[PDB]
């Protein structure tokens, strides 16, 4: 499905009740500095289950408009997502701040966080892996992160990480940790068994992403010269060591990853982002200033990939400071500030498809 | 010479963007956001994707002939 709109009430600078959207398949959020773009990113994170400590506040009630200066606008606030699916009525997912605590609701029925997370997972929205959200200043780290941390991402998405506890126990019972490990046929079999189970869970995900990533990196680069390789440091037990990621940019000679430009690292990061989506598709991505390090050539190639993918595969919500990027979206959500006790954010909507993208 | 540069009671963004291309129209939309931040205009939008109407704000602003 797709994210039809967000409804926000008294959340950070978004005073009062406001509709954000409706979204098109490719929508860009824009506005001058200080208007409330980052607060809107936080509202999206919040309704999708983000922990309060990752939302730039010391307490949940400080997310209520005006609360940080002891002038809270209300005793409650909420963010709501309207999720639409062809052949189905709209479904509303909401998180409400009530009495310093979070209440989760699906179609105005209160649910516990477990069921909220479980219902989202059925839609492709994984609130632990969070593979559909890229924060400001974070896109390059996706391509340059520690190989061992890349393995943890694959263990979370594939659920192979669920087996790590049993794996560790069976390994020790087989003699791991003794000077000369000796294991019976049985304790060895129990370890070979849990190892096969973790291997199969991990590879069901990793092999798909690794065999799809090259085509995606080519399609982002839009050249045949480009190549992307994902490979385990430990081929027999990929979950025990790092996942190597190396690329050859098109018309370029090979370089290691920390030698690439910010923009080249960005494209490599997005290829991995979208290769994960080819295995476990998310309905939408929220991308906060991922164009920061992109030159205009790469902005064009990324926007074209989104546009030639937003019809069918996924929806893209981007926050952008660069007109070269956001003028390629179907609609703009413009954020502006209003004067008050605190900064108040409000939004306008603008349909770019009315105008020729030409001269 | 500067006294004769009279203006309207409201400005329609969609009217401003008639016969513009996408980049020009986006830039006018963005300028409305900046003018509002500067309190040079007030903004109304009846519903999402309706026309966006500017009226004078509580702060003076120069060069409004070129902005509109
Ligand atoms: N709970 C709140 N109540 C009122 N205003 C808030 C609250 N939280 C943040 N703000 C205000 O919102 C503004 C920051 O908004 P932000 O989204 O970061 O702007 P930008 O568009 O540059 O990303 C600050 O003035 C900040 O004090
Ligand atoms: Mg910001």
């Amino acid at each position: 499905g797709f994210l039809k709109l967000i409804e926000i009430e008294n959340f950070k600078s978004y005073k009062g009740r406001q509709i954000i959207g409706p979204f098109q398949r490719f929508t860009a959020i824009i506005g001058p500095n200080g208007s409330g773009k980052s607060n809107l990113m936080d509202a999206i994170s919040f309704v999708l289950g983000e922990k309060t400590s990752n939302l730039r506040v010391k307490t949940l009630r400080d997310l209520i408009h005006g609360a940080p200066v002891g002038k809270p606008a209300a005793n409650r606030a909420f963010v709501s997502m309207v999720y639409s699916e062809e052949g189905a009525e709209d479904r509303t997912f909401a998180r409400v701040i009530v009495g310093g605590s979070s209440e989760y609701k699906i179609n105005n029925k209160v649910v516990q966080l477990h069921e909220y997370s479980e219902e989202l997972e059925k839609l492709g929205i994984l609130i632990k892996a969070r593979n559909f959200l890229v924060f400001q200043g974070a896109v390059e780290s996706i391509a340059m992160k520690n190989p061992k941390e890349r393995t943890a991402l694959f263990e979370e998405i594939s659920r192979s990480g669920e087996l790590a506890q049993e794996y560790d126990k069976r390994k020790k019972e087989m003699g791991s940790g003794s000077l000369v490990p000796r294991g019976s046929g049985s304790a060895k079999q129990a370890f070979e068994q849990i190892k096969k189970e973790r291997f199969d869970r991990f590879n069901a995900c990793f092999e798909s992403v690794a065999t799809n990533i090259d085509e995606i990196y080519k399609a982002l680069s839009r050249n045949s010269s480009a190549q992307a390789f994902l490979g385990p440091e430990n081929p027999e037990e990929p979950y025990l060591d790092g996942i190597n990621y190396n690329c050859v940019a098109p018309g370029k000679r090979f370089r290691p990853m920390d030698n690439l430009s910010g923009g080249e690292k960005t494209v490599a990061a997005l290829a991995l982002l979208f290769a994960i989506h080819s295995y476990k598709p998310a309905p939408f991505f929220v991308l906060d200033q991922i164009d920061a390090a992109l030159d205009n050539t790469n902005i064009g190639k990324v926007a074209n990939y989104i546009k030639e993918q937003s019809t069918c595969n996924f929806q893209a919500i981007v926050i952008s400071l660069k007109e070269e990027f956001y003028t390629k979206a179907e609609s703009l959500i413009g954020v502006y500030p209003e004067q008050g006790d605190c900064v108040i954010s409000k939004v306008l909507t603008f349909d770019l498809t009315k105008y020729p993208d030409a001269n | 010479r500067a006294l004769a540069k009279t203006g309207a009671e409201s400005i329609s963004l969609l009217e401003l963007c008639r016969n513009t291309n996408r980049k020009q129209a986006a830039a006018k939309f963005y300028s409305f956001l900046v003018l509002k931040k500067q309190q040079a205009i007030e903004l109304t939008q009846e519903e999402p994707y309706s026309d966006i109407i500017a009226t004078p704000g509580p702060r003076f602003h120069g060069s409004l002939e070129v902005l509109f």
